[PDB]
C-alpha cells in the first residue's frame, strides 16, 4: 500500500509496505534506498518509538498515512 | 418628488417642451438618417411665480435621468477666475453620465450684457461658456 | 462595496466639539449665536491651537460632503474623492486625437504648485512592547551593518485626535536581504514570493501588512557617544531614494473605500525610521508619504539624484510628458516668488508627519503577543539567531518535560515561533488554526487542554526529543 | 475632425491663407533660397458665426502639423500664477517636433487695452505673450 | 445679526446660514430671528459695485426646503 | 578552478579561484567585485565558518561548490 515516508528534514518519500507487514521489511528498505543501518533508522508513530521488531497491526498503520524518521547525526 | 401632473395651465408648452427632452435621450434614431444633429438648450423665461424650477424639477423626475442644478449668484468668483473652471468642472461631471441634464436658473445674473460693466470678468466670463457649449461633440 | 471595520465607525460619528457661554454671547441661554455654536472637526485653527498639524481625513471627508451635498436638489452623489491625475487622457474630447500630433490644455498637466497636504490618513503610530523593537536595534548590535523589516498590525480609534484613527503594531518580520554598511538593497522578487506565504497566517491570526522599519544609525565612538546626528533639519528628512520604496509599497496596499469612484483611495501606511535625535539618543520618527501629487508620479517620473535631499526629474521620450515643478524659496536679498526652471527639486515637502509613541506599562487593553520577544527570528542569517530543530529543545521543550499550562501557554503566543511551526507543516491545517487562535484569543484554558490530548503535539514532542 | 473642402464662399480668403500658413509650414525652402524669412504670425477677425474656429481646424488638418490648440478663457483661470508657465511650455514643446501651429483661440479674451485692465494678473499674461513671440526669430 | 455676518469675506457666510438651519433642527422647537435684514438684502440699484450676492442666494436655496413638519 | 558564492538574497557571484591558495585571496576578490572591505566578511561552508588563515585543500572544498558569504564587524 502507499505511505509518506517522511524523515526529520522533510524530505519525503513515497514507499510499499504490505497491510500486515512488519517494519524491518521498511528498515530494509531504507537501508537499499539511503543507506542507514538500523541502529539510526528511527520510526515514530501517535507519539511512541516504533520497535523494529513489531508489525504494523499494533500500530494501526492504514494506507496513505504518513511516517515521522529520525536520522541520528554525530560528531563523534 | 413632483412629477408631469403636478402643474398644469401650461399644457400646449409642456407638450412642446417635452420634444427636445424626450426625443434625444428615448429615441435618438430619428436624427440618423436625416443629416442634422439634435439640439442641445431650451431657454425659458417669463415673469416669476410662473414655475420655471417646477417646471424643470418635473422632467427630471419623470425621465430618471442625471439631473443637475447650477445656481446663478452662487457660481461667480472673484478669487483667479474660479467661475471660468466650476462651469467647465459641471460639464464634464455632466458628460460622465448618460443621460444627463443641466439647469442654470436666474441666467442673466451670470454674464449679463455689456451695456453697463463691458470690463469686468463677466465678459470672458461668457465666453467660456460658448466654446463650452461648442465644443458639446458628445451626441 | 465592503470597507474596514474601523473606517465605518469614524464615518457614523459626527465628532462635533462642544463649547460653552460667553461674554460675547448677547443670545439667551437657550440658544446659540456663534460663539457657542457647535465647532467643525475640521476646522484647522482649533488644530494648531492644540498643535495638531493635520485635519483627521475623516473630518476631511466630512469637509468635502459638504460641498458635494448641498441644500439643493443636486440628485448626484458624486463624493469627489479620487486620485488627482496627472498621465494625459489620448483620447482628448477634441481635435487632437494624437498625442504625437497635438496637445491642448484640458488635457495638459497643469503646473504643480508644491502645497502641502492638510490631511494625513494614519493620525497617531503606535506601538505595543519596548522589548519588541530592542531585538530589531539588536541586530544592529551583533553585525554592524543596517537592517530591514515589515511591520504587521492592525486599526484602532483614537480619542486624542479629533475623529482620527491610530496604527497599532503586532509584530516585526524581517525579509532575507544582504546587509552593508553604507547603505541597503535587496531583490525584490524573492521578497515578495515570501510575503505571499506570511499573508496567508496573518489572515487567520487577524494581522497585516501595514508597515515597514528601516535603520540609520551611524556609531559616532562606541563610548559616550550614542549615534551621529544624520537627520536634523538642516540635512534631509528622508532621502529620495527611500521614497521610491515608500511609494510602491502604498500602491501596492490600497485602502478600499465606498466613497471614491474607483473604489480605493487613501492608502494606510506608515513608514518608520530609526535615525536617532539631535543631542544623544536612538530615539526614531516616522512620516509617511502625500497623496495629492508624489502617489501618482512615482508610476512615470521620479528619478534618483545625487542629493538626498532632492530628486532629480528627467525628460520626455514620446509618452511621458511632465509639467513644471515650482516651490517658493528665498534668494540672496528677499523673499521671492517661484523660481525653480532647475531639476532636483526637494522631497522633504511632500512628506506628511506621524507622532509616533509607546503606552503606559500599568495598565493597556491587550499586548496579544508578549511571549519572550527572545526567539531566533526567521530570516536573521547574518546573526547567529537562526537556529535549526535544536533552539526547540532550548526554547519551550515542553519545560523541564512536563509543562504547567499557566507557563506553557504563555510562551506558545509568539508570533515567529508559531510561523515556524507551520512550515514544517507536521500538523493538520485545521488543528493548526486553532492552535493559532488558542495563542492569540482570551479564555484559553479549556483549548489549550484538546491541544494537548490530540496526537498530533504528542507527535511533536517525541520526534523533538529523539532529535537533538 | 472636418475636412479641407468642407468651406465654401470664403474662397478668396482660403486663398490668401493656404499659401500663408500651409505651403512654408511645408516646405522650408523657396524662402532661404528666395532670402525673405516667412511670416510667423496671422490674425483672423470678422463677424461672429463666419467660420473663425472652423477655417483654424480644417486648414490645419489635412496638411500634416503638430496643431497645438490653446484657448482663450480656459487660460488665466489658474492660481498661483501659472498661466506663464503654461504658456512658456506651450511654445516650447511645439517648436521641439517641428513644423508645429500653435491656434490662439479666443485671442479678445485674453489682451484687452491697457485703459481697461483689470488687477494684476491681467498684465502679467499679456507681457509673457509680446515676450515670447519675439522668440521664434530662429526659423 | 445682520451685519456681523455680512461682513465677512464672503466665504463664511454661507457656511453660517448652513449651520444655522442645522442645528435647529436638531433641537425643534425652534425659532430663528434675524434683524437688520436689509443690510444682509439690499436692493439692485444703478449704484453696482457691492457683492450683492452669494449669501441671499443661500438663504433662498435654505428656506424653500426644511417643509417636511 | 570554479568556484558559487551566494548571499542571502538569492544572488550566486561566480568567481575563479586556484585550488591551493589561501582564503583570504578569496575575500580579496569578492573585494574587488563589489567594494566590501574582507575584515567584517566571513564565509560559511555548509556550517562551517572557513578561516583565512588557512588554505581550500585542509577543508576538502571541492570544485564548483555552493558557498556562502555573511558580513559581521569584530567590534560591531
Ligand atoms: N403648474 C404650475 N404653474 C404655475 N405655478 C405653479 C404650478 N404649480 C405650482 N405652482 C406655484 O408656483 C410656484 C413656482 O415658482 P418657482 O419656485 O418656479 O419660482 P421661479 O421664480 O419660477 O423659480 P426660479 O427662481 O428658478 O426663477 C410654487 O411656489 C407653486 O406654489
Ligand atoms: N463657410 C462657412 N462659414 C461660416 N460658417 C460655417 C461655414 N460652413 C459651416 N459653417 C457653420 O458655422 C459653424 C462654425 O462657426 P465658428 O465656430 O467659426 O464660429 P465663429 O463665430 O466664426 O468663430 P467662434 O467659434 O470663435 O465664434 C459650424 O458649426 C458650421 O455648421
Ligand atoms: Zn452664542
Ligand atoms: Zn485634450
Amino acid at each position: 500500500m502507499q505511505i509518506f515516508v517522511k524523515t526529520l528534514t522533510g524530505k519525503t518519500i513515497t514507499l510499499e509496505v504490505e497491510s500486515s507487514d512488519t517494519i524491518d521489511n521498511v528498515k530494509s528498505k531504507i537501508q537499499d534506498k539511503e543507506g542507514i543501518p538500523p541502529d539510526q533508522q528511527r520510526l515514530i508513530f501517535a507519539g511512541k518509538q516504533l520497535e523494529d521488531g513489531r508489525t504494523l497491526s499494533d500500530y494501526n498503520i492504514q494506507k496513505e498515512s504518513t511516517l515521522h524518521l529520525v536520522l541520528r547525526l554525530r560528531g563523534g | 418628488e413632483v412629477g408631469y401632473d403636478d402643474i398644469g395651465g401650461c399644457r400646449k408648452q409642456m407638450a412642446q417642451i417635452r420634444e427636445m427632452v424626450e426625443l434625444p435621450l428615448r429615441h435618438p434614431q430619428l436624427f440618423k438618417a436625416i443629416g442634422i444633429k439634435p439640439p442641445r438648450g431650451v431657454l425659458m423665461y417669463g415673469p416669476p411665480g410662473t414655475g420655471k424650477t417646477l417646471m424643470a424639477r418635473a422632467v427630471a423626475n419623470e425621465t430618471g435621468a442625471f439631473f443637475f442644478l447650477i445656481n446663478g449668484p452662487e457660481v461667480m468668483s472673484k478669487m483667479a477666475g474660479e467661475s471660468e473652471s466650476n462651469l467647465r468642472k459641471a460639464f464634464e461631471e455632466a458628460e460622465k453620465n448618460a443621460p444627463a441634464i443641466i439647469f442654470i436658473d436666474e441666467i442673466d445674473s451670470i454674464a449679463p450684457k455689456r451695456d453697463k460693466t463691458n470690463g469686468e470678468v463677466e465678459r470672458r466670463v461668457v465666453s467660456q461658456l460658448l466654446t463650452l457649449m461648442d465644443g458639446m461633440k458628445a451626441r | 462595496i465592503k470597507e474596514l471595520a474601523v473606517d465605518e465607525e469614524l464615518e457614523k460619528e459626527d465628532g462635533l466639539i462642544p463649547r460653552q457661554k460667553s461674554k460675547l454671547c448677547k443670545h439667551g441661554d437657550r440658544g446659540m449665536c456663534e460663539y457657542c455654536s457647535p465647532l467643525p472637526p475640521w476646522d484647522k485653527e482649533y488644530h494648531e491651537k492644540n498643535k495638531i498639524k493635520h485635519i483627521s481625513f475623516h473630518s476631511y471627508l466630512k469637509k468635502l460632503n459638504e460641498n458635494a451635498n448641498k441644500k439643493e436638489n443636486g440628485s448626484s452623489y458624486i463624493s469627489p474623492l479620487s486620485e488627482p491625475d496627472f498621465r494625459i487622457n489620448k483620447r482628448c474630447h477634441n481635435g487632437h486625437e494624437p498625442w504625437p500630433r497635438g496637445i491642448c490644455s484640458k488635457c495638459q498637466p497643469s503646473a504643480i504648485t508644491l502645497q502641502q497636504q492638510e490631511f494625513r490618513m494614519v493620525d497617531h503610530v503606535e506601538f505595543q512592547k519596548s522589548e519588541i523593537i530592542n531585538e530589531f536595534i539588536q541586530a544592529w548590535r551583533y553585525t554592524g551593518m543596517q537592517r530591514f523589516g515589515y511591520m504587521y498590525g492592525s486599526y484602532s480609534k483614537y480619542d486624542n485626535t479629533p475623529l482620527g484613527i491610530k496604527a497599532v503594531v503586532e509584530a516585526i518580520y524581517e525579509p532575507p536581504q544582504h546587509d552593508e554598511q553604507d547603505g541597503l538593497t535587496m531583490d525584490v522578487e524573492q521578497v515578495k514570493n515570501e510575503m505571499l506565504q506570511i499573508d496567508r497566517q496573518a489572515q487567520e491570526m487577524g494581522l497585516s501588512r501595514i508597515g515597514l522599519i528601516f535603520t540609520d544609525l551611524s556609531d559616532a565612538g562606541a563610548g559616550d557617544g550614542s549615534v551621529f546626528c544624520k537627520r536634523h533639519k538642516d540635512s534631509f528628512f528622508l532621502s529620495s531614494l527611500e521614497v521610491i520604496m515608500a511609494a510602491r509599497h502604498q500602491t501596492r496596499h490600497p485602502n478600499v473605500s465606498k466613497y471614491s469612484e474607483q473604489g480605493f483611495f487613501s492608502s494606510k501606511f506608515v513608514t518608520c525610521v530609526i535615525s536617532g535625535n539631535l543631542e544623544g539618543e536612538i530615539d526614531i520618527s516616522s512620516y509617511q508619504v502625500s497623496t495629492e501629487a508624489e502617489a501618482l508620479v512615482t508610476a512615470d517620473m521620479i528619478s534618483g539624484s545625487t542629493f538626498p535631499s532632492m530628486a532629480y526629474i528627467n525628460d520626455t521620450t514620446d509618452e511621458r510628458y511632465v509639467p513644471e515643478i515650482f516651490y517658493m524659496k528665498s534668494n540672496e536679498y528677499g523673499i521671492t516668488v517661484k523660481e525653480n526652471a532647475k531639476p532636483a527639486f526637494p522631497v522633504d515637502y511632500l512628506l506628511v508627519t506621524l507622532t509616533h509613541g509607546f503606552p503606559n506599562t500599568d495598565t493597556e487593553t491587550n499586548s496579544k503577543f508578549v511571549s519572550s520577544t527572545g526567539f531566533p527570528w526567521s530570516n536573521r542569517q547574518a546573526m547567529g539567531q537562526s537556529q535549526d530543530y535544536q533552539e526547540l529543545k532550548k526554547y519551550l521543550f515542553n519545560v523541564a518535560s512536563s509543562g504547567d499550562f499557566n507557563l506553557l501557554h504563555e510562551k506558545i503566543s509568539n508570533f515567529h515561533l508559531l510561523l515556524y511551526i507551520n512550515s514544517l507543516q507536521i500538523l493538520s491545517p485545521d488543528e493548526w488554526k486553532l492552535l493559532i487562535e488558542s495563542a492569540v484569543k482570551n479564555e484559553w484554558e479549556e483549548s489549550l487542554l484538546k491541544l494537548v490530548s490530540s496526537a498530533g503535539w504528542q507527535t511533536l514532542v517525541m520526534i523533538l526529543q529523539e532529535s537533538g
